[PDB]
């Protein structure tokens, strides 16, 4: 079980890590968060009480170092840092647990939620994704635009995602243009899959990641990422079946984990209804329509 | 953007465009089997590409063995006349190449942009305007090309006849839109009013009667008559 001590907490501050939440009041007495299951990948994030606006976080991996946070009174956010010194890390992290400074990362033992939402996510991925290579943990927040998107403007602060484009050359073979319009399993398989991914677990990751950055940070760029892969597979005639089942379980468990009163600016009606209803793969995500159907039937 | 009432001069500035209209590609009879069932027989069609500013007309004929043993024509008949535009356009000299591609159903958007992607520069647009090219079938010239063909074939001709000679583009694209509406509203009444006059011929080379200045004005007149009339007689009024 790993820590992400803090130096304090100066400013009051909502505090996500992962799927949980709680509220740090102003010079509130608070030095972090113990207990944090090792294995998964990680999120902290912040949201300022007197600015709702930037959603910002961190994605670590505890497995990689100690990471800590201060407050910067002159950039105004909670960063990450790295402590080199292990003894003195362990030393501070020891202190403030007998102190009961810490709040415990509130597992249910029952629950697979966070690792059912991570499978495929890997901190190295994540940091190809968000490019800061000084830094062994990634910064994203709610204004990052993508490279897809800056195509359409600062390119160290932009998000790295695989650009998909279905009306481009890299998914249209000359001469198959009705084919690979209609059935995109050339470019799912071919291109994306065999050629950029290499395996469908590396798509999975970028898929989730995109997701979680989406539900976390509302980060609109990634929102788009997360429709375009999942319309990739379910506009492909042609997909291996252990990933089409696959892609119901992950569906279904970020539908399952989606706050209710954001479905409206977080989920695309036409790409769900399309995917759902009208694609190749309408009748191979039952746990996911299932869901859908139950939870959110008005937008369907 | 559309192409609606409001940039409607664009079509005669000196850019190069090509207004396309997929209406009468894939052409079919409805008829009963044996059985009393029913079927289709696709009949030859055709490709409908127009230069508004010049009157060139690129009549690409879509023989029926284009569609033999395959399935779902309406919407291979999309793609198809994307395949054939492409072609079009890769046939032409550089410095005849459209600049935009206006077509005439949204429906050709998706097809035609996917078969132009080596185009990037050429603008594929839709319009708002109900434009009456499908009535391309009611000029007999046109129609009996397409019926007699044999093979896939193209055949260029000038939609306007020698008229550029005495009038502008903006005024031709306006009498031939006149003429078209005419015959799709009622194809009988319009082709008697071209035709009653046995003294005014169309000329081996020509598709339309030689009207003079005077006669086209009483012809253009005849045709607003009976687009309203035909408007009356169907909402009756
Ligand atoms: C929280 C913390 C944990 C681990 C390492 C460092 C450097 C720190 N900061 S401190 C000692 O409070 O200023």
């Amino acid at each position: 079980m790993n820590t992400v001590p803090f130096t304090s907490a100066p400013i009051e501050v909502t505090i996500g890590i992962d799927q949980y939440s709680f509220n740090v009041k102003e010079n509130q007495p608070f030095h972090g968060i113990k207990d944090i299951p090792i294995g998964h990948v990680h999120v902290i994030h912040f949201q300022h009480a007197d600015n709702s606006s930037m959603r910002y976080g961190y994605w670590f991996d505890c497995r990689m170092g100690n990471f800590y946070i201060q407050y910067d009174p002159k950039d105004g956010l909670y960063k990450m840092m790295e402590e080199r010194d292990g003894a003195k890390f362990e030393n501070i992290v020891h202190n403030f647990k007998e102190r009961q400074m810490m709040v415990s990362y509130p597992k249910i033992d029952e629950d697979d939620t966070w690792y059912n939402l991570t499978e495929f996510v890997q901190m190295d991925k994540i940091r190809k994704i968000v490019r800061k290579d000084e830094n062994q943990f990634s910064y994203v927040d709610s204004s990052m635009t993508t490279v897809q998107e800056n195509e359409l403007s600062d390119p160290a602060h932009s998000l790295n995602y695989t650009v998909i484009n279905f009306k481009s050359r890299e998914a249209i073979r000359p001469g198959h243009e009705m084919e690979d319009f209609l059935d995109k399993s050339y470019y799912l398989n071919t291109v994306m899959l065999q050629g950029i991914f290499k395996n469908s677990s590396n798509y999975f990751g970028e898929l989730q990641f995109a997701f979680l950055n989406a539900m976390f940070f509302g980060n609109y760029g990634s929102s788009l990422q997360w429709h375009a892969m999942i319309e990739l597979i379910c506009s492909s005639a042609t997909v291996p079946k252990h990933m089409l089942d696959k892609l119901d379980e992950i569906l279904y468990y970020q539908i399952k984990t989606l706050p209710e009163q954001y479905s409206d600016i977080l989920l695309n009606e036409r790409v769900w209804n399309i995917c759902l209803y009208s694609s190749f793969q309408k009748n191979s995500l039952h746990n996911t329509e299932k869901i859908m159907e139950n939870k959110y039937p008005e937008l369907l | 953007g559309a192409m609606n009432s409001s940039n409607y001069a664009e079509l005669f500035n000196n850019d190069i465009k090509l207004f396309v209209d997929d209406t009468n590609v894939y052409r079919v009879t409805v008829h009963k089997t044996f059985e009393g069932n029913v079927a289709t027989k696709a009949i030859n069609g055709c490709i409908f590409t127009l230069n508004p500013k010049t009157g060139h007309l690129f009549l690409k004929i879509i023989h029926t063995s284009v569609w033999a043993g395959q399935k779902r024509l309406s919407q291979l008949a999309k793609w198809k006349t994307a395949e054939e535009v492409s072609a079009l356009v890769r046939s032409l000299p550089k410095e005849e190449q459209p600049k935009q591609i206006i077509v005439t159903r949204k429906a050709m958007l998706d097809p035609l942009e996917v078969h132009m992607l080596d185009f990037p520069n050429i603008a594929i647009r839709p319009t708002e305007l109900r434009l009456p090219f499908s009535a391309a079938m009611s000029i007999d010239k046109l129609s009996d090309v397409v019926m007699k063909a044999t093979e896939p074939q193209m055949v260029l001709f000038n939609i306007y006849d020698d008229w550029l000679d005495r009038i502008s583009s903006y005024t031709a694209f306006s009498r031939l839109t006149l003429l078209l509406r005419a015959l799709k509203t009622n194809e009988e009444s319009a082709k008697m009013i071209l035709l009653s006059d046995p003294t005014i011929t169309i000329k081996s080379y020509h598709l339309w009667p030689s009207f003079t200045d005077e006669q086209w004005i009483t012809i253009e007149s005849q045709m607003r008559d009976l687009i309203l009339t035909e408007y009356g007689r169907k909402y009756n009024v």
